[PDB]
């Protein structure tokens, strides 16, 4: 149940809650308070599903779907089976996501290491705080919020979408997909360049960080560095997840009209808004 | 049709990816143990790889994973309990033992060379050409730990040459002897380098090199092991 | 404490000229500036780019498919420059029609500078790859960055290739637009009965969002172990220390599981090849054997 270099590592302290009294493993699994929390929190919503389960009439995970409210509860409550379940499900999912990040702090603490991890996931809890919640409040209805099902999910993103004509014309969400398509390009040169230096041609020599450097000046005149590539994924990702919670915060709330109609603050812009020739004129 | 067929294959595919891939992360650390260093009973469902060999670059040698696994050195803890799964005590002082947040692991002690074969990290002043070119220059100033005494001073700035990059800072203590303090670890500051992880009465401590122009990669562990445990056992000393 | 996103201090010395190796020292340039603003971040050099006889045919290519839309550009915008700025996302180059088929006989103001334009990028993209693999043999290095291309080349290539050809039609290619490139992407989904229900794409989808995932994992936790010299990632391969078992301990401690400090490569540019992979073969099998991915997902088959 060790790593054959484990044992050094697992000391007391670290806690940042409750002391000695979670201080501990189970099997390869960091327990502390927030682990405790994450538990019951990743328990009670996981019944609540099930149980959301029953009144739907299905044990079928492709048809199981847990709804918001609908739009004329506003943002109060809802009797249980028509979106009271997913609103008490929506406050155990942040709790148990919120309590696996601070659970990262406290293995951050005792290892020693930085607090970069649990600093990048919250980036992450905080696009589904978008959706679920700060979205839902601004626009005054649960409703507006997505619903827990595999494929529904998707049927939530596809009409939300289209509710303002085509959703590529989101200036947000165009940025935000540069990122997400720039972070895959870097994840794969990253990882071929190491393993192309680890792994060189048969019966050669291990190669060396200064083959890396060489290999992407030859081949696109700048290389970025160790630490540079590192900090530039870190940024790519992080910068990816801003921008989507930006697109969707800014979509129904102070732009509600088609995205395509946005685009037209540049068209009409006086000194050539008038002009004939070309697309639009 | 061609389409389902196509899916299927994949789910396949992916299966025996993700079996290759999770056995390629299995040629360090492995096999598991118990506490007491003999073989775990239970591995769970992966088997160790057929062993790889990578020829080291600078007639360094060879390195064969998996290997025979062990820590040479000693590790001062003892359980605290009588069934697995809890904290092991440091037995003396764990910055000097080198356990916990200050371990280090027993690396070649011999420092990383380039692709040209010479010393990775230089001192400043050993080094041709190079020069501070943005930001506050940290050479000649004081050292402050968490507690908010002076611990020193720097006296250089130890560089990675092909990286061309500052990797420690070079502290005189009122000894007159060096340490090493990573960058990664310092607040280069207007008037002050700061340093949160220690306090003044434990830079005397920090592991010492043995030739004054190079660090091996034995004792970058050593000095970073060390100056890392204080986050969490210097934590009696700091202030703010 | 400090965090490790920007250096504190910058350190320049000698422009370095890389490793020789097997490299044709003769096709190497001259170390260009050096960019403080770039060396907060990764390095200063914008030292030598090695421009050979593929580097130049590429290059070449390059700018020919770019001026080739360009000029189509300037004759939709009337020539004249302020149409040119005003509907520079509105204009478009566009395949020729269902009409002329896979053939190439067809006007140049229907289709034919569509065709022109594409012959350049093909020649641009796949000596551009051969570069690649070529860079990597000089060094003696493997092929890893060759690979992960050509599977980024493999969904450029159904797109405006493969596809169009068992179609039977240039005009089910990828027109030379800004906003109409999006449009055909929309357009595209719309007609083969909404990709959501096309299962590569939403694998591609998985993919794509694990890349981030990853990439998000790896770098913080590189920065976090960087105090122990953890982002000399290679080194650590060939000698673990401290950072590579704190880095593996936190996700064992965590998940349950954990890599090595070369396996976390391995997963790095999977993850990421698979992207493109999956893509590539949800979109050869639209409209070629599914019409309509809703109803192939009532019957799968
Ligand atoms: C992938 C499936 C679809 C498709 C769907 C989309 C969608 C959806 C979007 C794009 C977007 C983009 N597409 Mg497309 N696109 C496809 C195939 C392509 C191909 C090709 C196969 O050869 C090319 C050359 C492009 C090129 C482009 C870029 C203009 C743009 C951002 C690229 C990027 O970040 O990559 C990374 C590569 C790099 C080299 C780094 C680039 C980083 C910086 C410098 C780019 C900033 C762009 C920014 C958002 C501003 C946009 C305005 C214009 C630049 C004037 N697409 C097919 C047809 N594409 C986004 C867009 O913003 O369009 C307007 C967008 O929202
Ligand atoms: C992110 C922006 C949109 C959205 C748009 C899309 C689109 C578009 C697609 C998906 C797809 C998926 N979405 Mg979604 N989705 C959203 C928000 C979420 C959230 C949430 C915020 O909590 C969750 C849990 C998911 C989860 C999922 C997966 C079922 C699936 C692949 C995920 C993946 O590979 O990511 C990378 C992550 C990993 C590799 C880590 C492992 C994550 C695993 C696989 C998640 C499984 C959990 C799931 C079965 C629920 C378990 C709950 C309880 C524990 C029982 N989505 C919002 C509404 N989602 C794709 C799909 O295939 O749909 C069927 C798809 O095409
Ligand atoms: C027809 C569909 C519309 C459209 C409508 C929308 C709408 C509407 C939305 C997007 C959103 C997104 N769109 Mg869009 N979009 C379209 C076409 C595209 C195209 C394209 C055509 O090529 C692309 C590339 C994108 C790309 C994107 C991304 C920028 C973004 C999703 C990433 C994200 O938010 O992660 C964020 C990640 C999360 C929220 C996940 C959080 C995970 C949490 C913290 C933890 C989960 C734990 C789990 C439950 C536990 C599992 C335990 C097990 C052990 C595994 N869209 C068209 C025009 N798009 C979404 C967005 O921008 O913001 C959300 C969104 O809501
Ligand atoms: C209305 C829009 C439709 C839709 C229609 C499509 C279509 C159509 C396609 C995708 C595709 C994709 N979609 Mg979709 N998609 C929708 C909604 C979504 C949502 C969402 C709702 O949240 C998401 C997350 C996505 C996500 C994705 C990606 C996983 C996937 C593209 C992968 C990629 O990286 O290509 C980016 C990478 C490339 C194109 C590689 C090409 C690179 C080449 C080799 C070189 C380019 C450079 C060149 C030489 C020029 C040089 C310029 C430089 C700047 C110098 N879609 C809805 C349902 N989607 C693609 C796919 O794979 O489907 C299975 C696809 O073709
Ligand atoms: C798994 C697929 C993912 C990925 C991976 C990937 N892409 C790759 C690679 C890999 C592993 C490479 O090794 C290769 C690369 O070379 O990386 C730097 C590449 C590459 N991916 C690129 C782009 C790219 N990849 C994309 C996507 C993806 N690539 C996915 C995220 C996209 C998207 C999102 O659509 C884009 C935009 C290129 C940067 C590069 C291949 C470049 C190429 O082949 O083009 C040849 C050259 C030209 C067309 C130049 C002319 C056009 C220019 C606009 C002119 C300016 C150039 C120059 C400055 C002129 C100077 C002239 C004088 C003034 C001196
Ligand atoms: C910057 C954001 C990017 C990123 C980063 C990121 N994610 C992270 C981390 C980081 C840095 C971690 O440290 C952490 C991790 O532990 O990874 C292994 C994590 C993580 N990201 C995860 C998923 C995830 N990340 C996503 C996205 C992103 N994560 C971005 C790419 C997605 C997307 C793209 O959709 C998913 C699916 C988890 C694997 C993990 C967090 C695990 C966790 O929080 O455990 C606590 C919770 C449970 C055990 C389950 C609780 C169940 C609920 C109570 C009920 C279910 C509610 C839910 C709403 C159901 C909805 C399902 C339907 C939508 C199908
Ligand atoms: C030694 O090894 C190496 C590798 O691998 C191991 C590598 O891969 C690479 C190369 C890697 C690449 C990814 C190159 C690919 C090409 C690129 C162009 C990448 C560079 C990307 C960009 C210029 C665009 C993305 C980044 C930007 C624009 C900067 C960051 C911006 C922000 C955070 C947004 C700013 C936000 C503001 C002002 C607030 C806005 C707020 C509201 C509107 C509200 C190199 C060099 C290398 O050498
Ligand atoms: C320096 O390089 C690094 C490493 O190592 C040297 C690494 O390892 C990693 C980590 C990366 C990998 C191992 C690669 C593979 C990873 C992925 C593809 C990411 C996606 C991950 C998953 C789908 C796994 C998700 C699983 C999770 C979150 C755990 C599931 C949990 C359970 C079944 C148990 C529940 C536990 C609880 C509630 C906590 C408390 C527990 C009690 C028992 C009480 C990274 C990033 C890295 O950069
Ligand atoms: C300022 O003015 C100047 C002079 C600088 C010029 C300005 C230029 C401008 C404004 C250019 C703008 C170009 C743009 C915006 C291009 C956008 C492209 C986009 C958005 C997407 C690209 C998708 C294209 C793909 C998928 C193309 C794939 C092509 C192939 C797979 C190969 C095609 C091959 C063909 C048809 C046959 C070739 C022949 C053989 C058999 C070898
Ligand atoms: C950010 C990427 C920039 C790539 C272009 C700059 C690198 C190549 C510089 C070559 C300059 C050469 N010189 C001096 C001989 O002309
Ligand atoms: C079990 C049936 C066969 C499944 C095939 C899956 C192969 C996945 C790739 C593993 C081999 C990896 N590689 C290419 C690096 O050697
Ligand atoms: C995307 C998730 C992929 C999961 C791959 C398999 C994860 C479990 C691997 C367990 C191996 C480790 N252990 C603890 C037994 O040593
Ligand atoms: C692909 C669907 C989601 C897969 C989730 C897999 C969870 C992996 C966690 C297993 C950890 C196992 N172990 C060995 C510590 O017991
Ligand atoms: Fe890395």
């Amino acid at each position: 149940a060790l790593l054959s270099f484990e044992r050094k590592y697992r000391v007391p302290g670290g806690t940042l809650v409750g002391g000695n009294l979670f201080d501990f493993w189970v099997g390869p699994f960091y327990v502390g308070f927030f682990g405790v929390a994450t538990f019951f929190f990743a328990a009670l919503g996981i019944i609540l599903i099930a149980w959301s389960a029953v009144l739907q009439g299905t044990w079928n995970p492709q048809l199981i779907s847990v709804y918001p409210p609908a739009l004329e509860y506003g943002l109060g409550g809802a009797p249980l089976a028509k979106g009271g379940l997913w609103q008490i499900i929506t406050i155990c999912a942040t709790g148990a996501f919120v309590s696996w990040a601070l659970r990262e702090v406290e293995i951050c603490r005792k290892l020693g290491i930085g607090y970069h991890i649990p600093f990048a996931f919250a980036f992450a809890i905080l696009a589904y705080l978008t959706l679920v919640l700060f979205r839902p409040v601004m626009m005054g209805a649960w409703g507006y919020a997505f619903p827990y099902g595999i494929w529904t999910h998707l049927d939530w993103v596809s009409n939300t979408g289209y509710t303002y004509g085509n959703f590529h014309y989101n200036p947000a969400h165009m940025i935000a997909i540069s990122f997400f398509f720039t972070n895959a390009l870097a994840l794969a040169l990253h990882g071929a360049l190491v393993l192309s230096a680890a792994n060189p041609e048969k019966g050669k020599e291990m190669r060396t960080f200064d083959h890396e450097d060489t290999f992407f000046r030859d081949l696109v005149g700048y290389s970025i560095g160790t630490l540079g590539i590192h900090r530039l994924g870190l940024l790519l990702s992080l910068s990816a997840v801003f921008f989507s919670a930006l697109c969707m915060i800014i979509t129904g709330t102070i732009w509600f009209d088609q995205w395509v109609d946005w685009w037209q603050w540049w068209v009409k812009l006086p000194w050539w808004a008038n002009i004939p020739g070309g697309i639009n004129g | 049709d061609l389409a389902s067929l196509a899916i299927y294959s994949f789910w396949i595919f992916l299966a025996g990816l993700i079996y290759y891939l999770q056995t390629e992360n299995m040629r360090e650390g492995y096999p598991l143990e118990n506490e007491d260093g003999t073989p775990a009973a239970n591995q769970g469902p992966f088997p160790l790889p057929k062993p790889k060999t990578f020829i080291l670059p600078h007639g360094r040698g060879t390195l064969t994973v998996p290997g025979p696994e062990s820590e040479d050195r000693p590790i001062a803890l003892a359980r605290t309990a009588v069934s697995e799964g809890f904290p092991h005590a440091p037995t003396g002082d764990p910055m000097k033992d080198g356990v916990g947040p200050a371990s280090w692991v027993a690396r070649r002690d011999l420092p990383e060379l380039d692709g040209h074969g010479h010393n990775k990290i230089k001192p400043m002043k050993a080094a041709a050409g190079f020069h501070v070119s943005a930001g506050k220059n940290p050479i000649g100033l004081p050292v402050r730990g968490c507690d908010l005494e002076i611990a020193g001073k720097v006296v250089d700035i130890w560089v990675d040459i092909p990286e061309q990059m500052a990797r420690f800072l070079e502290v005189e203590l009122k000894d007159g002897s060096t340490r090493l303090l990573p960058m990664q670890m310092v607040k280069v500051q207007s008037n002050r380098v700061h340093v949160n992880a220690l306090s003044s009465d434990l830079f005397a401590g920090i592991p010492t090199i043995k030739s004054p122009t190079e660090v091996t990669l034995l004792e970058e562990d050593k000095i970073c092991g060390y100056v890392a445990g204080g986050l969490m056992y210097a934590a009696p000393k700091r202030k703010s | 404490e400090y965090q490790n996103i920007f250096s504190q201090v910058q350190v320049r010395g000698p422009a370095d000229l890389g490793m020789t190796e097997d490299v044709n020292l003769a096709n190497r340039s001259g170390v260009g500036p050096f960019s403080t603003l770039l060396g907060w971040f990764g390095n200063a050099q914008l030292g030598p780019i090695y421009l050979g006889s593929l580097g130049v045919l590429s290059l070449f290519s390059g700018l020919m498919w770019f001026f080739t839309i360009g000029i189509w550009f300037w004759y939709q915008a009337g020539w004249n420059p302020a149409v040119f700025l005003r509907d520079l996302f509105f204009f478009s180059l566009e395949p020729p029609a269902p009409e002329y088929g896979l053939s190439f006989a067809a006007p140049l103001k229907e289709g034919g500078l569509w065709l022109i334009a594409s012959f350049f990028m093909f020649v641009a993209v796949w000596s551009w790859w051969g570069r690649t693999y070529l860079r990597a043999q000089a060094l003696g290095m493997g092929k890893h960055t060759a690979w992960a291309f050509l599977s980024a080349i493999w969904l450029w290539m159904v797109l405006g290739f493969i596809r169009p050809i068992l179609m039977g039609s240039w005009s089910e290619a990828v027109p030379y637009g800004i906003f109409s490139h999006l449009d055909w992407t929309n357009n595209f989904s719309l007609v083969h009965g909404n990709l959501f229900y096309n299962p590569f794409h939403g694998l591609s989808i998985a993919f794509l969002y694990g890349s981030a995932l990853l990439f998000a994992m790896h770098g913080a936790t590189i920065l976090a172990v960087s105090r122990f010299g953890g982002e000399r990632e290679l080194e650590q391969i060939a000698d673990r220390g401290t950072a590579a078992e704190r880095a593996a301990l936190f996700w064992r401690w965590t998940m349950g599981f954990n890599a090595t400090m070369e396996g976390i490569h391995r997963w790095a540019i999977w993850m990421a090849v698979l992207v493109t992979l999956t893509g590539g073969i949800g979109i050869l099998l639209s409209g070629t054997v599914v019409d309509n991915w809703y109803v192939w997902g009532q019957n799968h088959g």
